[PDB]
RNA sequence: CAGAUCUUGGUGGAAGUAGCAAAUAUUCAAAUGAGAACUUUGAAGACUGAAGUGGGGAAAGGUUCCAUGUGAACAGCAGUU
RNA sequence: ACAACCAACUUAGAACU
RNA sequence: UGUGGAACGGGGUAUUGUAAGCAGUAGAGUAGCCUUGUUGUUACGAUCUGCUGAGAUUAAGCCUUUGUUCCCAAGAUUUGU
């Protein structure tokens, strides 16, 4: 069962408000990263080009403040006892809702 | 000065050089404020004064006869806002002060405009001439 | 690899910037075979490089 | 041990809440806080901002 | 020349960190052995502050049977656990301990002090002594006889609850508070009946009593000597900065001394507030905490919303006039004055008429949500 | 020769210290590679905003131009450039 | 003396908001 | 392994001020067609009115939660009267 898929809601206001204006982007791709890594216990999270697209889509400091992610928790062509994340982003109305387990 | 008794501190919104209108009918317009009794002894510290004090003044604008001259005034209006005991934080439109005798008795007749009680309290001349208490 | 030269090549060959260039990501090997003038012709009309269109600059409020 | 009404915004006035304003003309205003205030010597007149209960009241809000 | 007094007092220095959070009494008052046994401290924390309107009862003042707004500091203080004695000689150099005995049982709050890792520990603090006391009940005895005939001087070990708070802490914190009674006997016969028993604030202090605040200070980092020592700030024209002190020192002595301003620490620091009045003991289980004899609001003593960044007080509470050391939900040491209070000021009696619940959470206008209801009639998420 | 603020050369404490902060700003994925924050490709976000960070020349330089390889030294960090 | 449109930028004024 | 923690969600508390969208001839007026009009048919029109004390934010050093989903019973170093 390490392979899994789970949506998530990140709120990245919390994350991002005292940050500099020229690094409010960068930071919420690093914590994204982090948020990935610590609910998905593996180390390498690689984010989709698209979700790096949404979270840049408004500059680089007007982050939105929530943001609906798709952590996929997945084997790699690398060796087969590794577990990396892969992060995607997706399109709802309302970000706020609850974490979901999908299939 | 020994008219009425003792005064609770209030916030000085008046320094000397402040040029506060004339709410009595001496002929004065433009108080202009020189010293303020009761002042102690403290480096820098501009001597300010808030109503009910009894600041020194000049005459700027007015009648000839009151100007270059220096004559006792108390404060009757502050635009600073002050608090009361009662919690209760007041001010006025503009600063005003009223012309007077080293005993406290007005050279004028009559206020115009409205008066602060903590001035009138301190001053019963003031309080006989004026309106409006607050 | 190193696809510089075929860049420059191709912003020559379509007469545009490098700017407007675009090299297939998926035919790196491919493209950096060229090294001529005449093989980016031939990437050109297989459509591995093509001449990317002008950003959008609308004058419709302008004319408003 | 009376609560007031605030002259701009119109809601309940607890001791030690807002400032006092006295003008010239020897009318005591009471203001709940300093937007009501600010909007006061802006000359925002109470009826027409949709927050304020004298708006309400002049616009049948509630019934 | 230009003669002008210090900036800052020589007496609270140096001005470091203090060693300790909890703080700790230097000076307990002096015992009077004709006094029924009695604790002459206390442990709380800061819940907040809030308003009080009350009718002044000076005689010669201007606001005589007037009202008055103070601010006032509300300080949860559930009740304390005592599970310790601690006896102390009189040696020629100074108070000695003697013998501690401590409780059967401890509870895990006043166990996790022991600790810093308390999970990952066996938690086997008070195993041996348990077993001692459970199987032997003569040492236990014997050195309660010992601090009944020597150690002059006697003290209990109380622990907060600290679990009553809504806190996140789960360590308690432990306190030595002396008993200020009489016949050292009866001190110690008076703490072991009260082993593992819980004394309560108003057994402690009473309405309208003067006491002492004792907490270390809101941390504040380094500082410059403008803000630290409230020197002068320097011309704009000076050069390389303004705020600091011009003249750090003369020609010999050819050293800084010590009474010349520097930066530095100028918060955390471990302060003595004298003559707090106790405004009001209320107790956690009644309805009515914050209501007074002319406002009949069924209310308790919380704002709307909550404290801000403590939560809601459901325990014992005094509230205190003025200001105390220390931010929101430090612990605080209650102490009993060391002084007479013959003063008109602080011997006259403190009735409350209203006291604010509006939220602290900002500009906040309702002191109930029935009133905040009433106000606002039925709003869109109310109809549906 | 112990001196001459001696001559030439080498080497210390300061010291892993001062510092490597003007010119708005970078991010994601892939390829290569032992090694990728600096290489290349794609995408996004930006700046120069035509008296330009664009396209050319005069003086001056002299091969710095181009291709293919390298990463010993230089590019005050790194390097597959 | 009338006059069917195309192709132009100004200036001044009024009401409303 | 626990009156556990975390990420969300809900409620409360606060800030601002009535979101988008729809509808209304309310709207200074303007322009075409005919049964020729004390709610004219057609179209545009800053703005205004009703859904709407709405919408948005709400810890990042606010409170609370019985809601949903995960995580922890690990690893390394040192320590003897």
């Amino acid at each position: 069962n390490q392979v899994v898929t789970r949506d998530y809601t990140i709120h990245m206001h919390k994350r991002l408000y005292g940050v500099s204006f020229k690094k409010r982007a960068p930071r919420a791709i690093k914590e994204i990263v982090a948020f990935a890594q610590k609910h998905m216990q593996t180390k390498e999270v690689r984010v989709d080009p698209s979700l790096n697209k949404e979270v840049w889509k408004r500059g680089i400091r007007n982050v939105p403040h929530r943001l609906r992610l798709r952590l996929s928790r997945k084997r790699s062509d690398e060796d087969d006892k590794a577990l990396y994340t892969y992060v995607q982003a997706v399109d709802v109305a309302n970000p706020k809702m609850e974490t979901t387990v999908v299939e | 000065g020994a008219a009425s008794g003792t005064k609770y501190r209030m916030t000085l919104g008046l320094p000397v050089q402040a040029i506060m209108n004339c709410a009595d009918n001496s002929g004065a317009k433009n108080l202009y404020i020189v010293s303020v009794f009761g002042t102690g002894a403290r480096l820098n510290r501009l001597p300010a004064a808030s109503c009910g004090d009894m600041v020194l003044a000049t005459v700027k604008k007015g009648k000839p006869d009151l100007r270059k001259k220096i004559m006792p005034a108390i404060v009757v209006r502050q635009r600073k806002a002050w608090r009361r005991k009662d919690g209760v934080y007041l001010y006025f439109e503009d600063n005003a002060g009223v012309i007077v005798n080293p005993k406290g008795e007005m050279k004028g007749s009559a206020i115009t405009g409205p008066v602060a009680k903590e001035c009138a309290d301190l001053w019963p001349r003031i309080a006989s001439n004026a309106g409006t208490v607050v | 690899a190193n696809l510089r030269t075929q860049k420059r090549l191709a912003a020559s060959v379509l007469k545009c910037g490098k700017r407007k260039v675009w090299m297939d990501p998926n035919e790196i090997s491919e493209i950096s075979n060229a090294n001529s003038r005449q093989n980016i012709r031939k990437l050109v009309k297989d459509g591995l490089v093509i001449r990317k269109p002008n950003l959008m600059h609308s004058r419709f409020r302008i004319r408003k | 041990m009376k609560v007031e009404v605030c002259s701009f915004s119109g809601s309940k006035v607890y001791p030690g809440a807002g400032r006092l304003f006295v003008r010239g003309d020897n009318k005591v205003f009471r203001f709940v806080n300093k937007k009501s205030e600010s909007l006061f010597l802006q000359r925002k007149n109470p009826r027409r901002l949709s927050w304020t209960v004298l708006y309400r009241r002049m616009h049948k809000k509630g019934i | 020349k230009f003669e002008q007094p210090r900036h800052g007092s020589l007496g609270f220095l140096p001005r470091k960190r203090a060693s300790r959070q909890r703080g700790k009494v230097k000076a307990f008052p002096k015992d009077d052995a004709s006094k029924p046994v009695h604790l002459t401290a206390f442990l709380g924390y800061k819940a907040g502050m809030t308003h009080i309107v009350r009718d002044l009862d000076r005689p010669g003042s201007k606001m005589h049977k007037r009202e008055i707004l103070e601010a006032v500091t509300v300080i949860e203080t559930p009740p304390m656990v005592v599970v310790g004695v601690v006896g102390y000689v009189e040696t020629p150099r100074g108070l000695r301990s003697l013998t501690t005995v401590w409780a059967e049982h401890l509870s895990e709050e006043v166990k996790r002090r022991f600790y810093k890792n308390w999970f990952k520990s066996k938690k086997k603090a008070f195993t041996k002594y348990a077993k001692k006391y459970a199987e032997s009940t003569q040492s236990i005895n014997r050195e309660l006889e010992r601090i009944k005939k020597y150690c002059s001087v006697v003290r209990v070990l109380a622990h907060t609850q600290i679990r009553k708070t809504p806190l996140a802490q789960k360590k308690a914190h432990l306190m030595e508070i002396q008993v200020n009674g009489g016949s050292v006997a009866d001190k110690v016969e008076w703490a072991r009946e009260h082993f593992e028993k819980t004394v309560d604030i108003k057994s402690t202090f009473e309405q309208n009593e003067m006491i002492d605040v004792i907490g270390v200070t809101r941390g504040k980092g380094n500082e410059g000597t403008t803000a630290r020592w409230g020197t002068k700030r320097l011309p704009r024209k000076t050069h390389r900065g303004l705020r600091k002190v011009a003249c750090i020192g003369a020609w010999h002595p050819a050293n800084v001394q010590w009474t010349v301003a520097r930066a530095g620490n100028a918060g955390y620091m471990h302060r003595t507030q004298l003559n707090s009045k106790i405004y009001r003991i209320g107790a956690g289980d009644d309805a009515k905490n914050a209501s007074t004899d002319f406002d009949a609001t069924e209310k308790r003593i919380t704002p709307m919303g909550g404290f801000v960044r403590y939560g809601v007080v459901e325990n014992d509470f005094v509230m205190l006039n003025g200001a105390t050391p220390g931010p929101v939900k430090r612990v605080l040491t209650l102490r009993k004055s060391l002084l007479t209070h013959t003063s008109r000021k602080a011997l006259e009696p403190v009735s409350l008429k209203w006291i604010d619940t509006a939220s602290k959470f900002g500009h906040g206008r309702f002191q109930t949500p029935a009133e905040a209801k009433q106000f606002l009639g039925t709003l869109k998420k109310d109809v549906a």
